[PDB]
This record gives structure tokens, C-alpha cells and sequence, in this order.
């Protein structure tokens, strides 16, 4: 604990709080870009739930997981994941499509058994229509979406700015919703559009969760700058009066 | 001492508590004596004189001394000259820290710094080298994440590296150890270890076995029995 | 003279110290930071200066009007330097009356005040 170590890593961890402060305003700025998707979305879905709503429509499985596969977000994959796993031990016979790496990769470590190919890469940005309809298709071509009895996805609800909790929703198939050639492409399109949905939300609650991840990682640097600034002053103390006590034993000697 | 190791021919145990206060005394007559000052005020004859005491009390061909020294270390300061010329003296070494006390973590000794000439292969075996060399590489592990874990958290780490974090946590809080004279304060009952039980118990943490147990389970038990069982009254 | 326009300088230098941090995820920045950005780094542009080479103020005051005003805004960075030695150049043939009652009276009236925004307007066309 040389003055000079201390000196390097009080930088060092001044540097980390810097950027961090930086990614948390810029995390702040994107919300306010995400938020007008997410209100957009959730428009169209409660207005096209008010069908099966007022149609008085209800109830091997196929579980969507969406997320991001960003990083730094936090408690976000790990809670879809912990959510989704209570799910599929109800129903372990569940074939899953994950929407997202980090939420695969979930997945993956376990329950491998229940996908051979994730769809990753795409959840970077706010849902485009396009995104999510070819995303639809692919579960329809893809995932045969077309033949279970039974569909769930799983996503982030961005309960507040603040806060976030998994969330699971049901879509009736093409049998599902004939109870209260047409439903089999309203079926299709309902999907299309819950799913863009779903990713809408998930994306909002993304980038909620990393803004407040990264202002909790600058409040703790703060924290250690502190602890390491107190540490600073004491070592500069202890070398000043070192030297100083060498300078005076060589005068009196 | 030496009259029982060398005339009586017995075996001896020498406990010397403390040592350093040895060392601190001749400094504090060092300057009255007249000697010019070394580093941080010690006398020049630190050295020699830790050197013509200590090593009176090597066991020999005529009787075996077993000597258990106490040393303290100024201000925490283990660079401090008498600490560090002491070290050069030992056959084997346990670092108490006041870090590792904070966190309630009794004996408190440190488990990376506290260090031994007999953790070898040949004298102790392979498991118990394997258990000890696993158990220091899954603490190193842990110790080289605090910055991570306390400025991003949990979360980001890899996904082995949260397993091995777990692991170092539970090792650390199962290292500790209520001993029968502290129970007058700690009110926690004397428990003692036999060392295959310890190797045993550590070999299965490492593996694995016990994953699913809380950690507080771990603190202040003897025995990975004991572990189990604290599982148990805490789970009711 | 300096003071006047000196003022709002002190200001804009500090915003664009704090606002550069954010130059690395520029993606993602608001208009007001991107104005920012564009003004101070052409402030930090318009004060390099030469060796040897030292202004009066009466040639020091309507560059830092220039750039404090946002006129340098139009121009490339890249050449602020060619600006700035050719619009002293234009200065002392062109509105010369300018630069010696800088000189003479050591302060700006309303008038030069309103002057100086005509000539920076009128070099800044070319």
C-alpha cells in the first residue's frame, strides 16, 4: 500500500464512477425514446384482448422468453429465468423459444432439453412491426406455432420507472379462440402483435433496470472513493513523517 | 526449557506469549544505550538478537521442543520489521486479521496468508493437498472479485464465477470455529474437529454436495454433521 | 472591451468540460448536448494560439464575440485557425473605425456591440 498504488487505484475507481454516471443520464435518455413504443404497443394490445375479452374466449406448450440479451441490465434475465423455470416444471414438456442471448443462455444452463435454436441478435432496439412480424412467422414456419395446444410468453412488465416484474401471458390458438380459415391468420396476426407487445414492454423495462443498475454503480464508487480518499490521506501522513524521521536520524547521527 | 529438552531429555512444549514484546523491549532501551536508530526507531541489533533468542529453541538430537509463539504485529502493520524478521524463523505461520474478524469471522485466521512447511504432498497426502490447494484457488477467486461484486454486484458476474462465489462464501463462513475458552463471551459452545472430518467435509463443500444448504448453516459449526443439522434448525 | 464579451466564455468552457464525457456515446445525446459539443469545441478551437504571436485586445475582442455568439457554428473546425487570421485580416481593412475605437476607448458601446454582429455577419457570408 504504497502512496503511489493508493494514488492509482483511487484514479482507477474515479474513472469507473465517472462512466458510470455517464451510462446512468444516457440510460435516462434512451427511456424517454422507449417509453413512446411501449405506449404505442400496449394501445393496440389491450385493443385487440378487448376481442377475446368480450368474445368471453379462455383455455406440449410453446414458452416465448424474451429479453434483450444486453448486458449490465441487472436483475433482469435472472428473474425471467427464475419466473419461466417456475412455469416449466408445471409443464416440462413445454417447447421454448427464447428471444434474446442472455435469456438462452438461461435456458441453457437449465432445461437444455428444450430448444435446439434460440432467435438472438435481433432484441437489440424498441420492436420495429417488421422485426416482430418476421419474428411471428419464424415461431409460425420456424417453431410451428401453428400446432400447440397451448402458448405462453414470458417478458419483463415495466411495473415503474423503478421497478420491474416477470410476467406471462397466454394466446389462444386458432382451436383455442373459435369458442366464446379466418382464425388461423388472426391467430397468426394476434401473436404478430402480442409479441411485439411483450418485447415493447421488455424493452421498456431494460432500459428502466439499467438505469437504475448503473446508479447504483456510482453511488457505490462513490463509496469506495471515499473509503480509498481516507486511506490516501492517512498513507500520505505515514509517508511524510517517515521520511522526515529518516532526514532527522541522519542529521543526529 | 532447554534444561528439560537437553538434561531431562523429554519432550517439551514451549509457549511463549509474547514474542515481539521481546523485540519492542530492547528498543525501548536501545536509545538510552546509545545506539543511533534504525527503521521506524528499532535498534540495529533487532536482527541478531531475534536470531541468538530464537533459535535456542530448535528442537535437536538429544530432545524435541514443539513451541507455539504469539506475535504481534503494530498497527496491523505486517511489514513492520519485527513481524517480518520473525516470519524468516518458523516452520509454520497463522495470520490472524483483523479483516477477516469484522466479519464476525472467528478465529479470524487468514486463510491465504496463514501458511505451513507440512501442507506438502509428501507428508499430508494428495486428497488433503488437493482439498487445501482447491480450497485456497476457490478463495483467491472470491477475494479477486470483491471490486466486481461490490460495484456492479451479483448479477454480472459469469455464471461459474456466481457458483464459485457461493462456494468461497460458504467456505469462508465454514472455516470459522467456536472454541471452548471463548464461550465465556460468545455463548456459543466449545466444538472441536478431528482432521479427517475437516478434510472430508471440505472435500464435499468443494464438490458440490452440500450446494443446496444456506450459508448461515456454515457459521460457527463443527463438521459438515453439524452443518446439516443447523440446516435442519433452521429450516424449522 | 474583453469583459463584455468574455462573460459568457467562462460559462460555455465549463458546460462543454462537463458535456464532453458524454462525446464517447454520442448516439444518444440530446440537441442541447450536440449544441453544446459544436460550440465548445470550437471555443477550445478559437483559444490556440501561436508563439511568439501575441494580440492586442482590439483583435482579441471580436474573435471571442465570434465565438461566443454562435457564429463560428457554420464554419468547419477543422479550419477555425484560417478564420480567425483571415477575419482579423478583414477587420483592419474593412470596419477598421471598429478596431481603433476598441483600441481608443477600451470599451464597447451599443453601437459596436451592434457593429460587431454586422461585420461578423457580413465575413461570415464568405
Amino acid at each position: 500500500a504504497t502512496l503511489k498504488e493508493v494514488e492509482m487505484r483511487l484514479k482507477s475507481i474515479k474513472n469507473i464512477e465517472k462512466i458510470t454516471k455517464t451510462m446512468k443520464i444516457v440510460a435516462s435518455t434512451r427511456l424517454s425514446k422507449a417509453e413512446k413504443a411501449k405506449i404505442s404497443a400496449k394501445k393496440m394490445d389491450e385493443a385487440e384482448q378487448l376481442f377475446y375479452k368480450n368474445a368471453e374466449t379462455k383455455n406440449k406448450e410453446l414458452i416465448v422468453a424474451i429479453t434483450s440479451d444486453k448486458g449490465l441490465c441487472g436483475s433482469i434475465h435472472s428473474q425471467l429465468a427464475k419466473a419461466v423455470r417456475r412455469h416449466l416444471n408445471d409443464q416440462p414438456n413445454a417447447d421454448i423459444v427464447t428471444i434474446g442471448d442472455k435469456i438462452k443462455m438461461q435456458l441453457l444452463r437449465t432445461h437444455p432439453n428444450n430448444i435446439k435454436l434460440s432467435i438472438n441478435g435481433i432484441g437489440k432496439d424498441a420492436p420495429t412491426f417488421q422485426e416482430s412480424a418476421l419474428i411471428a412467422d419464424k415461431l409460425l414456419s420456424v417453431m410451428k406455432a401453428g400446432t400447440y395446444p397451448k402458448i405462453s410468453i414470458f417478458y419483463n412488465d415495466p411495473v415503474s420507472s423503478l421497478s420491474f416484474e416477470p410476467s406471462e401471458k397466454p394466446i389462444f390458438n386458432a382451436k383455442t379462440i373459435e369458442q366464446s380459415n379466418v382464425p388461423r391468420d388472426l391467430f397468426e396476426y394476434t401473436l404478430a402483435n402480442q409479441m411485439l407487445t411483450a418485447m415493447a414492454q421488455g424493452y421498456a423495462a431494460e432500459i428502466s433496470a439499467r438505469r437504475n443498475a448503473m446508479d447504483n454503480a456510482s453511488k457505490n464508487a462513490g463509496d469506495m472513493i471515499n473509503r480509498y480518499s481516507i486511506l490516501y490521506n492517512r498513507t500520505r501522513q505515514a509517508v511524510i513523517t517517515n521520511e522526515l524521521v529518516d532526514i532527522i536520524t541522519g542529521a543526529s547521527s | 526449557a532447554e534444561y528439560f529438552r537437553d538434561e531431562e531429555g523429554q519432550d517439551v512444549l514451549l509457549f511463549i506469549d509474547n514474542i515481539f514484546r521481546f523485540t519492542q523491549a530492547g528498543s525501548e532501551v536501545s536509545a538510552l544505550l546509545g545506539r543511533i536508530p534504525s527503521a521506524v526507531g528499532y535498534q540495529p541489533t533487532l536482527a541478531t538478537d531475534m536470531g541468538l533468542l530464537q533459535e535456542r529453541i530448535t528442537t535437536t538430537k538429544k530432545g524435541s521442543v514443539t513451541s507455539v509463539q504469539a506475535v504481534y504485529v503494530p498497527a496491523d502493520d505486517l511489514t513492520d520489521p519485527a513481524p517480518a524478521t520473525t516470519f524468516a524463523h518458523l516452520d509454520a505461520t497463522t495470520v490472524l486479521s483483523r479483516g477477516i474478524s469484522e466479519l464476525g469471522i472467528y478465529p479470524a485466521v487468514d486463510p491465504l496468508d496463514s501458511k505451513s512447511r507440512l501442507l506438502d504432498a509428501a507428508v499430508v497426502g494428495q486428497e488433503h493437498y488437493d482439498v487445501a490447494s482447491k480450497v485456497q484457488e476457490t478463495l483467491q477467486t472470491y477475494k479477486s472479485l470483491q471490486d466486481i461484486i461490490a460495484i456492479l454486484g451479483m448479477d454480472e458476474l459469469s455464471e461459474q464465477d456466481k457458483l464459485t462465489v457461493e462456494r468461497a462464501r460458504k467456505i469462508q463462513r465454514f472455516l470459522s470455529q467456536p472454541f471452548a475458552v471463548a464461550e465465556v463471551f460468545t455463548g456459543i459452545p466449545g466444538k472441536l474437529v478431528r482432521l479427517k472430518d475437516t478434510v472430508a467435509s471440505f472435500k464435499a463443500v468443494l464438490e458440490g454436495k452440500y450446494d443446496n444448504i444456506p450459508e448461515h448453516a456454515f457459521y460457527m459449526v463443527g463438521g459438515i454433521e453439524d452443518v446439516v443439522a443447523k440446516a435442519e434448525k433452521l429450516a424449522a | 472591451a474583453l469583459k463584455q464579451v468574455a462573460g459568457s466564455l467562462k460559462l460555455f468552457l465549463a458546460q462543454y468540460r462537463e458535456v464532453a464525457a458524454f462525446a464517447q456515446f454520442g448516439s444518444d445525446l440530446d440537441a442541447s448536448t450536440k449544441q453544446t459539443l459544436v460550440r465548445g469545441e470550437r471555443l477550445t478551437q478559437l483559444l490556440k494560439q501561436n508563439q511568439y504571436s501575441p494580440l492586442a485586445t482590439e483583435e482579441q475582442v471580436p474573435l471571442i464575440y465570434a465565438g461566443v455568439n454562435g457564429h463560428l457554428d457554420g464554419i468547419e473546425l477543422s479550419r477555425i485557425g484560417e478564420f480567425e487570421s483571415s477575419f482579423l485580416s478583414y477587420l483592419k481593412s474593412n470596419h477598421n473605425e471598429l478596431l481603433t475605437e476598441i483600441r481608443e476607448k477600451g470599451e464597447l458601446s451599443k453601437e459596436l456591440l451592434a457593429s460587431l454582429k454586422s461585420a461578423t455577419e457580413s465575413f461570415v457570408a464568405t
